[PDB]
């Protein structure tokens, strides 16, 4: 089971780096779990984007 | 515990009872609430359902290589699994009569069938790894019911009796 | 529990009253049609009379057609759902 | 011929358990082969 | 109110969620699905918690008992005649969803055949009288349907997975042996020429079958 | 406390449960890995260890009993006879475990 | 209108006859905001949207059937309220592929 | 009233083909609402909001 | 259900059992607090009372083209 | 554990760079946003989304990245531990940059 | 108390309500002098005695069963003075 | 009430096994007394005299 989560995390992590993102894996791991808990792709996108807007302003 | 194991004993798989069909069985216990001691014995009852579904596969395959005494021994052997399965539903009500029983009850009822179940499964596997067919299945099980263990030697005389009865049909018309 | 099929007559009756109501709203008339008690054994006596050509309390004889007239509404119709309202007319 | 067949089947089964009959359905056809004979020999008589 | 009377005296809905749903029992062995599902929600950080239609003990089994001798049901996601397969969200209170499916797929196949056998019933005579021999045999399986239907409608009903499905257990095997004869019988019926061969090679699998089974 | 009480039931069945024993073949002695436990109720589970130790020796003769039907006719019929009184051992164990679950005493 | 809008609030939730108060008052507010529509009437235009939609979801047969049903519908009785009825069914149209995520796990947020 | 029964059998065919997901009793409420006059936009908008709301309340 | 299904079986229209002239008598689709599953078999039970009043109409037309054998075929079928 | 809210709190906390209660206000905001009614744009085809991402790479001249991604899609599907792949692909689509 | 005590005399003797008078006075006196238990309350002592008795008669199978049944009596949680009842049955064997 | 029936069943079976000579009605009475904290010793003594 430990291997399965990790292999999954890895295929996603190669793809994320390719489309470019400032995000770490750990937040990306949460996103998969949020999608898996259901939830319309537009709500998920908006909140992620918004967090990023809030981070950049803050620092 | 109890109702998933009662029906994995009839040979219907769980996922907390992994069965991957005819290459092996993994016991699949990573269970918090069942204790490491009560699950360890639960594997001992599981081996006796592994050999139970290696036996019913030989039923459905040869009733449905060539020989009338392969399928005549198949209608002999179901009659011996008839009190096995009879005991499986009397236990269903045992867990409804009080809910103060656990798997210690399942260890106690299943030792009577434990002296039947590898000892007959090795008999049919020895028939089938030599590929024995015809009248000499009956001689093969006769030299096994010449054997010991007081339950098994009475049981295999009954399994001998239904397909010796099929012998009896040929030489009644032949004469 | 039972479903409607097993549950006797009453369950079916409650259902029929609910279903008819659903239709009854779009149709507007002075007063909506409602049930007026007869029992199933009282219906078989009002019909025993209409064979000889006598009125009961569901039949109104009409001289204009020289024929009898049953209640057209949701008037009780046994436990059947407005089926005796057509069957009893024949 | 169909009725005759059922009657000759019925009387062998009832005269239960089928173990007096052996083995089993071709024995029932080889009673029916004399039912054909009694019509086959008697048609050939009028010829 | 007609609606509040209907909600109490008929089992809570499972095709619609408008009337919620029995999902309790007081032993600690009958809440198994919730614990097992929990264990997974603690154990795998990637778990989708499957959405599941709650039963409401021994009502999925009467609807498998419907299937087995009668019509299709829409709590079963069956497709075509040769595929009768199991809806992907049905659970019983005290079994794992994986575990339960595994059995629903056994008896799915024994209703797969009954739906196929019914599909041959349409409204030469040799071929009609063989179809009618199948159907004359059906009223004795529908004769059993009302036997097992009276045990489960009674209160206390005291039937379940393991003592309901033993009474029809010899008839379950008698319909399994209907299948091999008829599956190897017709095969020249879709390619050209019915004429002699449909009747003759369907008498032939019948004849092989009474030699295979009676004389053993 | 109560955890040693479930754990002696697993050693009467002779198959190590909650704790590692590192023994099954010179006694069955429980190891809690602490000095803070008394050795006045670990001496009791060394009398309960020797009932489970002598148990596994009757089970393992019956494990050498599984043969196709090789050597003896009397040789596996004897071990058959040792499986009957062994079944009864398991019957005195089924009333003990039922004492453990919340429904006289549960003490050792 | 009040008895009708209300009965909708009870049925949709399948339960509650004053526990649906929140939803009623809400429905009333929404209806109380004045929407204006994109196209009002014409039987042909609404019927066409439903035909194109049919083709688009791969339910071509059904789309064929819907046309028979549409003509039938006029003959069982003529509607003056059809555009609005046919629209309502349009907005509630779905695709036979895919689920809308979970909405039974979404409550926990 | 005879009229009222015929229309609903054809109407139920469209709605079930097209995926709408309204039982008989509710389908009658909308026809009432549309006859007494309603904006079509409002009617679709409520039905969609009540449905989304109902599923969450239950779960 | 019990007296109510005998009189749908005679072929005569009920409220629950709507008559649509296109199809004969059929049970109306998806009636709440009855699972949809039991109505499919019920539609088939209506199909023997639909064809039975498609049958009395073959009687009554020629009783109460032309042909003295038409009404003789009516007295052939009545014992069925 | 892995409830929608807990999973969101973890996001805020680490990204803003502060403790649990210092990000408490943006946590309140976030919940308001998620609970806004959003209607699915994907009710069809895992394929059509994969195609848009491929279009993004071509559009920015990142062709090599599209060549690797295509192979990587095939892997992502194959292990299949994700049952809501499509949603994830949309999220990644919106996060597409140079 | 009184009514139950009386009903017992009535039932075992199979004689009516005022026909039990002489025994009724004997029981009231015997009960009155030793009303309450004089021995510690301890369920365990009785179960062991009942099991030695079975051992003593080599009716070991009825003994094994008796343990299952005693466990069942306890698990139901209905009685409280289980010991006394069991001691009364045992005394009457 | 359900529980109480089951309990009377166990008690009747135990009684049969111990071959005491108690039936259901006498035993119910015996149980009701014991439960009131009656001295079983004294009670057994009465019961033996009553059986004579």
């Amino acid at each position: 089971n430990m291997s399965a989560v990790r292999e999954t995390m890895d295929v996603l992590l190669e793809i994320s780096r390719l489309l470019n993102t400032g995000l770490d894996m750990e937040t990306l791991s949460i996103c998969v779990r949020l999608c898996e808990q259901g939830i319309n792709p537009e709500a998920l996108s908006s909140v992620i984007k918004e967090l990023r807007r809030a981070s950049d302003t803050l620092k | 515990m109890i109702h998933e194991l009662l029906l994995a004993l009839s040979g219907y798989p769980g996922s907390i009872f992994t069965w991957n069909k005819r290459t092996g069985l993994q016991v699949s216990q990573d269970i918090p609430f069942l204790h490491p001691g009560e699950t360890s014995v639960l594997n001992r009852l599981c081996k006796l359902g592994t050999d139970y579904i290696r036996f019913t596969e030989f039923i459905e395959q040869y009733t449905g290589l060539h020989g009338i005494y392969l399928r005549a021994f198949c209608r002999g052997l179901d009659s011996i699994l008839q009190p096995y399965r009879q005991a499986l539903l009397d236990l269903e009500q045992e867990f409804l009569a009080d809910p103060h029983l656990s798997i210690s009850h399942i260890n106690y009822s299943l030792d009577q069938f434990h002296l039947l179940f590898p000892s007959i499964m090795v008999v049919v596997e020895q028939i089938k790894s030599q590929k024995i067919h015809g009248c000499q299945i009956l001689e093969t099980v006769y030299k096994h019911s010449c054997g010991g263990l007081p339950p098994v030697r009475s049981a295999l005389e009954k399994t001998l009796a239904v397909c010796h009865g099929v012998m009896y049909k040929q030489l009644s018309a032949w004469m | 529990e039972p479903y409607v099929t097993e549950a006797g007559r009453e369950a079916f009756d409650k259902l029929y009253k609910l279903h008819e109501g659903g239709l009854q709203i779009l149709s507007a008339t002075t007063l909506q049609p409602q049930l007026v008690l007869l029992e199933e054994t009282d219906l078989v006596k009002a019909v025993l009379n209409v064979l000889i050509g006598v009125v009961s309390s569901t039949f109104s004889y009409n001289q204009a057609l020289q024929s009898f007239a049953v209640k057209q509404g949701v008037y009780i119709s046994g436990t059947s759902p407005d089926n005796v309202s057509s069957l009893l007319t024949q | 011929l169909y009725t005759l067949f059922l009657e000759s089947v019925q009387s062998r089964l009832q005269h239960s358990e089928s173990v007096t009959c052996q083995s089993f359905e071709l024995t029932l056809r080889s009673c029916l082969y004399p039912h054909i004979g009694k019509q086959y020999l008697e048609c050939c008589g009028n010829l | 109110d007609a609606r509040s009377w209907l909600e109490q005296h008929i089992v809570h809905q499972y095709w619609t969620s408008r009337a919620p749903r029995f999902s309790h029992s007081s032993h600690l062995h009958s809440n198994l699905s919730a614990i097992w599902d929990q264990h997974l929600y603690t154990t795998d950080p990637l778990y989708t918690p499957d959405d599941k239609t709650i039963v409401t003990e021994t009502q999925v089994i009467r609807e498998t008992l419907w299937l087995l001798s009668g019509v299709k049901k829409l709590l079963i996601f069956q497709l075509n005649d040769g595929k009768v397969n199991v809806r992907n969200d049905i659970i019983v209170t005290h079994m794992t969803q994986n575990c339960l499916r595994s059995v629903l797929e056994q008896i799915a196949a024994y209703g797969q055949v009954v739906f196929r056998l019914q599909k041959f019933i349409d409204e030469f005579r040799t071929y009609q009288a063989f179809m009618w021999a199948l159907y004359k045999y059906f009223i004795s399986f529908k004769e059993e349907l009302t036997e097992i239907e009276k045990c489960i409608i009674n209160k206390d009903e005291t039937v379940t997975l393991a003592i309901v499905l033993d009474k029809l257990a010899p008839r379950l095997a008698q319909l399994k042996v209907l299948h091999r004869v008829f599956s190897t019988g017709i095969a020249e019926v879709p390619p050209d020429t019915r004429n002699v061969v449909r009747a003759s090679h369907l008498l032939n699998t019948l004849y092989k079958a009474i030699l295979d089974y009676d004389n053993v | 406390e109560t955890s040693l009480v479930r754990d002696l039931l697993y050693v009467f069945q002779g198959i190590d449960g909650k704790f590692v024993k590192m023994c099954n073949s010179e006694n069955c002695y429980k190891v809690d890995g602490k000095v803070a436990v008394s050795k006045s109720l670990k001496d009791i589970t060394s009398k309960l260890s020797e009932l489970g130790w002598l148990h596994n020796k009757i089970k393992k003769y019956t494990d050498q009993r599984s043969l196709d039907r090789a050597f003896g006719l009397v040789g596996q019929s004897f071990c058959a006879a040792l499986h009957q009184e062994l079944k009864e051992y398991y019957r005195l164990l089924s009333v003990l475990h039922s004492q453990l679950q919340v429904e006289s005493s549960l003490t050792l | 209108p009040n008895v009708l809008l209300q009965n909708l609030c009870c049925r949709i939730l399948g339960k509650g006859e004053a526990d649906v108060a929140q939803q009623f008052q809400y429905a009333v507010r929404v209806i109380g905001s004045n929407f204006a529509p994109t196209v009002e009437r014409d039987e042909f235009l609404v019927t066409e949207k439903i035909k194109k939609e049919f083709v688009r979801q791969r339910r071509e047969a059904d789309g064929a059937l819907f046309s028979e049903l549409h003509r039938k519908l006029q003959s069982q009785g003529v509607l003056k309220n059809r555009w609005s009825i046919l629209y309502l069914l349009l907005s509630l149209s779905e695709d036979p592929r895919k689920q809308p995520n979970k909405t039974s796990s979404f409550a926990a947020l």
